[PDB]
């Protein structure tokens, strides 16, 4: 019993494997925004847009 | 905006405006999230 167990010891006594996790975020925005007021007034003669 | 303006004084005083407004929006979202989820498992994806 003590030299099956020693055997099992010997298997069991194994570094726990570590894993070095990088994980990468990338993120794109693009944003293209344009806005026109166009303004025709005339007080003159009470045109205005 | 919109605006048509008519105006007498001397003879009568008349003054006459139309106002109209037209707009047009057109807006288009197009959202599509991936997500890699194991089999018979719960996963999210969240952004906000």
């Amino acid at each position: 019993r003590l030299d099956e167990l020693r055997r099992i010891v010997s298997q069991l006594d194994i570094p726990v494997r570590q894993v070095m996790i990088e994980a990468r975020i990338v993120e794109a925005n693009v944003g293209y925004d344009k806005s026109l007021g166009v303004r025709w007034g005339g007080a003159y003669h009470k045109g205005n847009w | 905006s919109g605006i048509g303006i008519g105006f007498i004084t001397d003879n009568i005083i008349l003054d006459l405006q139309l106002s109209a407004m037209e707009k047009t929006g057109n807006g288009e979202i197009v959202s599509q999230p991936k997500v890699v989820t194991s089999d018979k498992e719960t996963a999210k994806i969240l952004k906000g």
